């Protein structure tokens, strides 16, 4: 079946019902620092092409929810990367996009409000808003030295093609 | 003994109890039975059900003996009956369509059942049909009664009582009475007497 | 010329015959059978009657308290009409179950037979059953004729197609 | 399987059994030969063998009546039929159905004319009584 | 068996396989269609074509007498047979016993309709109607197996639907059959969409074609989705392929790369939801479910003998993947038994053999070459003396 | 005034005392009781106990008890216990289907005609708390098709397939007392044959006793209606119809009969005592593809009000599933030519 | 399809596929096919000795000896030449095709192989067409038993050549339908004056010729316009497929009757069910 995250620990920090998972990045955010060479953003980009085709997804950890979030986002980047002609540019479009405020668990316009808990107060709201943008950032750039072939202006059709498909028939946009 | 008890419930001959498991012809003398005469037929409901299964096969319906036993049992309970004159019954099944009846299977499919309605239960009268050696309920019943000490025959005959689910087949009482009348007219005489060879079931 | 008079006599008789009611057997505990078939209770059977149009075409009507048997001798002018009639009556008898009023085999001496029971006259308007049997007698003759022409029509095209190629 | 070959029902005490000698050939022949068609019919319809144990005796009567209907003009029938009382029409009908069992050249062609008239006068119930008769011609 | 071999005709919903008994493959495999012109007078009834010669006949209308494996139009099925016999097989029908096939749950009435045609139209000497499922089982005796048995689970995948059929002692346990809304037609479509969303220059009227051709030439079943995507992404040079078709207009040579769809195609067998919203249940579960509804005393045998049949089971590793997926679903189950408390291990085996594409016709050809075939056939004499009802039953045979 | 309760036959019916509830058998093993709410028919009860088709129903007016008999060989007396009807088995001691049943006026006993070629006369014994029956066998040779009690609750008219209409004495001294002489005879010991029609044609589909019971009428399959006048040495008047057989009949006055059968419409017959002759009073139903209210054979007819002496309304139910109510007075308006009695 | 095709599809298609893969340079697959044709003909296509580069097409005709007495062997050589090889055990004629030595135009040989049965029959007609074409009379008649209980009789005369078929209708009703078709042949001249004259005799033969209720004798009378060297072949194609043509049409008729019955019966049922409330 679909691919599930395995970064869940018997001691993982939780932001909402999502997993506050360590993500080696230089962006600001409540993201713990990671020592293991693979983070929740790798796991997401690795499984993307396989996961996106699934319509159903059984949540097993707060870790999954983060995976599902990073995945849905990936589709958003591809929606963008489909248009542009350079890795340099793409990296910019992912900083910009990675900043736009997409709805969050609890707001209208956020698909999956029955699976994602809403922040219990104004602190979590900011923490979460800040743990998420952090992810739309890290995820946003790592997705550039993938979607672009050593010969720029070339958004590999290997990624472009998924632009019309939506994981779980859901969309952040 | 359910035999004596059965007879009791009807304020009281010979009990013919037939269920899924087995058939029993138990005589009962003025209040208490009498083992020495009791007998068994190797044909009961489960056999008739089983026999229907095979008959339905020859008709174009393949029911799995294990998986579909319960279904065929309901088919039998609802549609089967005892033919009075098998010769007569066969001409109906062969020359007309009045015996054909529809039965909806659990999966929605609708099958038609005809001649096999009276043929399956006919095992009770012709055991060999199901590869069983014997004589069949009636001819059996007859012997049991003739093999009594008389001065009871009249009572016994005049008091045959059916018991058990496998004896509810429409027409069964009539078929026994015809069979017994036949065995009597031949194996006890030969001429036209039996205007007094009375006995009800 | 003689057709209409014939079918008219037939219809009247069917009207008289198709007056049935439910009747449980006097012979067998809890059984119900078409008396005209089983015939085990004489008082329940009616006088058999015949309506003949000529030496070959005729109808036999056999009533009883709960069922009527209607046998028809069909017109068969020649060998070809004979085999076609025969194949056609067989075709329908094989599908007797779909008809519910068709007998599986004809009464000895006839080409096709019906067995209409009280159950039929309850599930269907009896005056329309009488209307059907008559509509049936007329339509089979038409059908046998068409088939006959159909056969002679293909026969000729087949001979000319083969012969024309030499 | 031998004992079953005998129909023990034939001797059942609770069974059913019905509870148990022709026209004037000359009078019919005469009236016929004389040109009295309407009087020819009444002659033959007189004294039907409704109780003769033999078939031959009935057949004779059936033919005498058969001879009159055939010897009729498809235009002198309605006249004779209407000269009969209900019981007569009833009986005529019984004979008309008998005629149907012996197709001849056109005897059946004219018989269907008789049936048409007898019917118009007797009604379908006259046929019902053909079917219900236990002692019929 | 006389000097002439029996005629074996396997009429499917999409294709009809026909030939003589004893041969390993059919002599003709043609579309189950007849083309006619549209009161019939003269010899217009003979003016028709069947198979390939009936697909795009200008002045003729194409018809399909068989829907869902059952004969809908008997008039058309009867004419279809005239040419099967006299134009293709060139067999004197009066001289050959015939073996025709029927899907499971084919009514007794239909068998009499078939027999009325074969005996009363073509005067055949003997007829036998075999149930497809059973023949597929027989076909597998050619395999992985040294013990012949007519008890097993048959997965027949045509082009319309896939069937999971349990067979016990040569008889379909009809009440336990299940259908799967996934067949070659859907595999071809899913491959169609994937291309439209990535490949350019494919002639619109040649969409399905290019796709149907890609499925038939490059598709297979992979063991694991991500790892596969990984391969293609990593060493794409050794997994991506090329396909050049010929434009049926500008008659220019258009080419396209072939990737993901190679494995994603057959994958919808295991992940139906990938292309079907109304069905999500994996084929392995459907099989497991079918066997479970069957009599306990026969489920192990069913698990041990899963036979494949049809072109849509031809993808490389289909059986390997099916058996794996099933072994799990099955052990995981027996697992909760220990935890909830040691049920003996259940043996799950999926058989694959060379004759799968037309497993059914092959079984029929093999069985109709035996003397026993002639014993179980219903002869013409019997049909005439006993009636078309004898054809309601057709004794299984061969084990 | 026709109403369709269903499109399959209504096997038989029975109305309560006030004609406020009608009990019917919708061609099955059950008995449905309907009642009117405004101008709509509402089903208020379903009696399910019989194991075969119900062939006869009768409702005793004063004791408000329903009796039913079926092909299952049984008979049940139904008693209303608050809001539900409870059946009490009555052994008829027969081995063939029961065909008809009628309570006696005195409601002290009912009669069941059956295929065992016999009439079962049943009555309750408040000593052992159960029903018992005595048979009237001779000279019955076939299935008994219809029954109708005499106003004295002793004489019983019976119609059967042996083509006879008979009057018997169903006198049970154990529930009633010595009957007063009748023009039909002064000796009425149990089972006494008082009168027997003389005919060998047609099953007797229906029998009926007049208001004062000195006349009995019956309809047979040979399409004839008959009436035997006991005030005239049991002379028998006969009228041969031109139409199909009648299945049901009833007196609507001392000299008027209303019957219906396979033609599907009720017709009138009058009796001329002086002449001793019966005449055809004409069709009463004057205008699928029929011009008649009912679309199939009418098989049962009953007096709804005015009784047999001066009936003002009668009911008919047939094989078409319909129930009709006929207003005598209304019929007399729409047909100035109609002459009753 | 009114006229039965004369060639054999399985032969042509089997050979066409092998030749194609041979030219393409693919490795030869093994082939093994057994099939039949009308009149008890049996064929076998195979690789002799298992040599996959060799495809043999063999035909078996129970009545070959008889055709051999009338020029078959000679005609077959004329037609096939080096393609002929000693007949495979169980067959009378064998064609051997070397997949490593095929002609430029393969169609000609595929077409000829496809007509093996036809070319085994042609011989007898060609002979007798020659007898007539040279006034040669008195010459004995050919008696060919093309079926176990059917016979063909060829005979030459001064002006005409006559072919007599003794066919059998197993089905009693097939005889009747047959007479209808035969009647139309006996009159086909009323649509083609210059076409062969057909004669027909039911029970009675026009020798030990069998006499029975299910036997029929058709007789074609061929004139020089049909038997000459320019029409000859076409005439052979028709005349030798005649018997199967007749039976094929008797059978197709029965099929058409069936469609008429399905329709009529269907109508009947619609009426019956309209009689339901």
């Amino acid at each position: 079946p679909a691919y599930h995250s395995s970064l869940m620990d018997p001691d993982t920090k939780l932001i909402g019902n999502m997993a506050l998972l360590p993500i080696r990045s230089q962006f600001k955010g409540p993201a713990p620092r990671e020592t293991k060479d693979t983070d929740i953003v790798d796991e997401a980009i690795y499984y993307f092409k396989a996961n996106v085709f699934f319509k159903n997804y059984e949540i097993k950890n707060e870790a999954d929810r983060t995976l599902i979030y990073i995945t849905l986002y990936i589709s958003e980047c591809l929606k963008k990367l489909q248009k542009c002609n350079s890795k340099s540019q793409g990296e910019k479009e992912m900083y910009t996009l990675g900043i736009t405020n997409f709805p969050i668990p609890g707001e209208p316009g956020f698909p999956l409000n029955a699976i994602y808990a809403k922040p219990a107060n104004k602190q979590e709201d900011e923490v979460m808003r800040a743990y998420l943008q952090q992810l739309r950032q890290e995820t946003g750039l790592r997705l550039c030295e993938k979607v672009f072939d050593p010969q720029n202006d070339k958004p590999s059709k290997w990624w472009t093609c998924f632009v019309k498909r939506q994981f779980m028939n859901k969309s952040l946009s | 003994i359910q035999a004596v008890l059965t007879l009791y419930a009807q304020g009281l001959g010979v009990v013919v109890d037939s269920g899924d498991g087995v058939t029993h012809i138990c005589p009962v003398y003025e209040g208490f039975s009498l083992p020495h005469l009791t007998r068994r037929l190797d044909i009961a409901g489960r056999d008739i059900t089983r026999y229907l299964i095979k008959l339905l096969l020859l008709r174009g319906y393949a029911f799995n003996h294990s998986a579909d036993f319960e279904t065929v049992r309901m088919i039998k309970e609802k549609l089967c009956y005892v033919g009075y004159n098998i010769e007569q019954e066969q001409k109906l099944a062969l020359e007309t369509t009045v015996l054909v009846e529809s039965y909806t299977l659990p999966d929605g499919r609708i099958i038609k059942v005809g001649g096999e309605r009276f043929e399956a239960p006919e095992a009770l009268f012709q055991p060999h049909l199901i590869n069983v050696e014997g004589v069949g309920v009636a001819e059996l019943l007859f012997n049991t009664i003739q093999a009594a000490d008389i001065d009871t025959r009249s009572e016994f005959y005049k008091h045959i009582v059916l018991s058990g689910g496998s004896t509810m087949y429409p027409g069964l009482p009539s078929r026994l009475e015809r069979e017994l009348k036949q065995l009597y007219l031949e194996r006890v005489l030969k001429g036209d007497v039996e205007k007094l060879s009375k006995f009800k079931i | 010329a003689t057709l209409r008079p014939y079918l008219s006599a037939v219809r009247a008789t069917l009207q008289a015959a198709l007056c049935l009611e439910n009747f449980s057997s006097q012979v067998v505990e809890r059984h119900n059978k078409p008396e005209v078939e089983v015939r085990s209770s004489k008082e329940l059977l009616l006088q058999p009657v015949t309506i003949s149009r000529n030496e070959k075409e005729k109808v036999l009507i056999e009533g009883s308290i709960n069922s009527v048997r209607v046998s028809i001798a069909v017109k068969q002018a020649d060998e070809i009409e004979k085999i076609l009639c025969h194949k056609f009556m067989r075709f329908m008898m094989m599908r007797a179950e779909n008809f519910f009023i068709l007998r599986r085999k004809p009464v000895e001496g006839y080409d096709i037979s019906f067995l209409i029971t009280n159950f039929h006259t309850e599930q269907m308007y009896k005056h329309k059953l009488v209307d059907f049997v008559i509509h049936f007698m007329e339509e089979i003759d038409k059908e046998i004729s068409e088939m006959k022409l159909s056969v002679n029509a293909r026969a000729r095209i087949v001979a000319e197609e083969f012969l024309k190629n030499f | 399987a031998r004992f079953r070959k005998v129909d023990v029902d034939e001797y059942d005490e609770n069974k059913f059994v019905d509870e148990d000698a022709g026209p004037d050939e000359g009078e019919v022949d005469s009236c016929l030969r004389q040109g009295n068609m309407t009087a020819a019919l009444q002659a033959a319809l007189k004294n039907p063998p409704i109780n003769t144990k033999s078939q031959a005796v009935k057949d004779r009567a059936g033919s005498i009546v058969l001879k009159v209907l055939i010897s009729f003009k498809a235009n002198d029938i309605e006249k004779a039929v209407q000269s009969l009382d209900k019981n007569g029409v009833d009986l005529l009908m019984k004979y008309i159905y008998k005629g149907f069992e012996s197709p001849s050249d056109n005897s059946s062609a004219v018989l269907l004319q008789w049936h048409e008239k007898a019917l118009a006068a007797g009604g379908v119930g006259s046929i019902v009584r053909v079917l219900t008769a236990r002692k019929t011609v | 068996a006389g000097r002439l071999p029996a005629c074996v005709v396997d009429c499917g919903t999409g294709y009809t396989k026909l030939g003589y008994a004893g041969n390993t493959e059919p002599q003709f495999i043609i579309p189950s269609c007849i083309a006619i012109k549209e009161v019939m007078k003269g010899v217009d009834d003979l003016d028709f074509f069947i198979g390939d010669e009936a697909i795009e006949k200008p002045t003729y209308a194409t018809k399909w007498p068989i829907r869902h494996g059952i004969v809908e139009d008997w008039d058309l099925m009867e004419r279809f047979m005239e040419q099967v016999i006299f134009k293709y097989l060139r067999a004197e029908p009066e001289d050959h016993y015939f073996l025709l096939t029927e899907p499971p749950l084919n009514t007794p009435e239909n068998r009499e309709y078939t027999a009325e045609i074969m005996f009363e139209s073509f005067n055949v000497p003997g007829l036998y109607i075999a149930v497809q499922a059973v023949l597929a089982l027989a076909a597998s005796w050619t395999s992985q197996v040294g013990e012949r048995t007519l008890t097993g689970t048959v997965i027949d995948s045509g082009d319309g639907v896939t069937h999971v059929i349990p067979v016990a002692e040569g008889y379909v346990i009809g009440s336990c059959i299940k259908h799967i809304p996934i067949a070659g037609r859907d595999i071809t479509y899913f491959i169609q969409q994937l291309l439209r969303d990535r490949e350019v220059g494919i002639p619109p009227e040649q969409s399905l074609e290019t796709a149907k051709a890609v499925k038939e030439r490059y598709s297979y079943v992979c063991p694991d989705l991500v790892k596969e995507f990984n391969k293609y992404d990593t060493d794409g040079s050794k997994w991506i392929k090329q396909y050049t078709g010929i434009n049926a207009i500008s008659k220019k040579e258009f080419s396209i790369d072939v990737g993901y769809e190679r494995f994603l195609g057959p994958e919808i067998f295991f992940h139906p939801e990938f292309a079907n919203p109304d069905f999500t249940q994996p084929i392995s579960e459907v099989v497991d479910e079918v066997i479970q509804n069957c009599p306990i005393d026969v489920r192990r045998p069913l698990y041990k003998n899963i036979v494949l049949s049809g072109g849509s089971t031809m993808f490389r590793d289909f059986g390997r993947r099916l058996q794996r997926d099933l072994k799990r679903t099955v052990d995981a189950r027996l697992k909760l038994s220990e935890e909830l408390s040691k049920p003996k291990p259940i043996d799950v085996q999926v058989i694959t053999h060379h004759m799968q594409r037309y497993a059914v016709w092959f079984g029929g050809s093999m069985l109709a070459s035996t003397p026993e075939f002639y014993q179980v056939c219903h002869t013409k004499k019997d049909y005439e003396e006993i009636g078309p009802s004898i054809c309601r039953h057709n004794p299984v045979f061969g084990v | 005034a026709y109403h369709s309760f269903l499109v399959e036959p209504i096997s038989c019916h029975a109305w309560n005392k006030d004609r406020t509830q009608i009990a019917i058998c919708p061609n099955n093993h059950e008995v449905h009781i309907y009642e009117k709410s405004g101008n709509k028919w509402v089903q208020v009860h379903e009696l399910k106990e019989h194991n075969g088709q119900v062939t006869g129903v009768d409702w005793a007016p004063d004791s408000n008890r329903i009796v039913t008999c079926g092909t299952d060989r049984n008979a049940y007396v139904w008693t209303l216990k608050g809001r539900t009807w409870k059946p009490t088995l009555v052994i008829l001691r027969i081995n063939r289907a029961a065909r008809c049943v009628r309570w006696a006026p005195n409601e002290k006993k009912f009669a069941v005609g059956s295929g065992s070629r016999v009439i079962s006369i049943c009555y309750f014994e408040q000593e052992n708390d159960w029903w018992v029956c005595k048979h009237i066998k001779k000279p019955i040779r076939s299935t008994v098709l219809s029954l109708d009690w005499h106003p004295n609750s002793v004489l019983l008219a019976a119609g059967s397939c042996d083509f006879k209409c008979r009057i018997f004495s169903a006198y049970i001294k154990e529930v009633e007392e010595r009957p007063a002489p009748t023009p039909w005879g002064s000796k009425m010991p149990f089972g006494e044959l008082m009168f027997e029609s003389s005919s060998s044609c047609g099953w007797v589909h229906g029998v009926c006793f007049s208001a004062n019971g000195s006349r009995v009428a019956w309809v047979s399959h040979d399409s004839t209606v008959c009436l035997a006048d006991a005030d005239k040495k049991m002379a028998v008047a006969t009228l041969a119809s031109e139409t199909l057989p009648l299945l049901a009949v009833t007196f609507i006055t001392e000299s008027s009969l209303v019957a219906a059968g396979h033609d599907c419409f009720p017709v009138l017959f009058t009796y001329d005592s002086a002449a001793g002759k019966l005449s055809f009073g004409g069709r009463l139903d004057v205008p699928a593809g029929l011009d008649s209210l009912h679309k199939n054979s009418v098989s049962q007819i009953s007096v709804l009000s005015g009784g047999k002496a001066k009936c003002s309304q009668f009911c008919t139910t047939g094989m078409d599933g319909g129930m009709s109510i006929w207003d005598v007075r209304s019929l007399e308006s729409a047909l100035k030519d109609l002459k009753i009695v | 399809m009114i006229l039965l095709e004369v060639n054999n599809r399985i032969i042509e298609e089997t050979l066409a596929l092998k030749f194609e893969n041979a030219a393409a340079g693919n490795k030869p697959e093994a082939v093994e096919v057994t099939f039949a044709d009308f009149d008890g003909v049996l064929y076998h296509i195979s690789n002799p000795n298992g040599d996959k580069t060799k495809v043999m097409v063999s035909i078996s005709l129970k009545f070959y000896k008889e055709l051999q007495a009338h020029g078959a062997d000679e005609l077959l050589k004329r037609v096939y030449g080096s393609y002929l090889v000693n007949p495979e055990s169980g067959y009378n004629v064998s064609l051997l095709y070397d997949l490593e030595n095929l002609p430029a135009s393969k169609d000609s040989i595929v077409h000829q192989a496809g007509m093996l049965k036809r070319n085994c029959f042609a011989s007898v007609f060609e002979k007798y067409f020659q007898f007539q074409e040279e006034g040669k009379e008195g010459e004995n008649r050919a008696v060919i038993h093309y079926r176990d209980d059917e016979t063909m009789y060829v005979e030459s005369k001064k002006d005409r050549v006559t072919v007599v078929f003794s066919t059998v209708f197993k089905d009693d009703d097939d005889v009747v339908i047959g007479k209808v078709f035969m009647q139309e042949f006996k009159e086909g001249r009323r649509a083609s004056h210059t076409a062969p004259q057909v004669l027909f005799s039911h029970r009675e033969p026009p020798t030990d010729a069998a006499v029975g209720d299910n036997i029929g004798y058709i007789t074609f009378v061929l004139f020089p316009r049909h038997t000459n060297a320019s029409a000859r072949d076409n005439t052979i194609n028709l005349i030798h497929t005649f018997r199967d043509y007749l039976h094929y049409h008797i059978k197709c008729s029965k099929a058409y009757i069936h469609t008429r019955m399905r329709a009529k019966t269907s109508d009947f049922l619609k009426v019956l069910n309209r009689a339901r409330p």
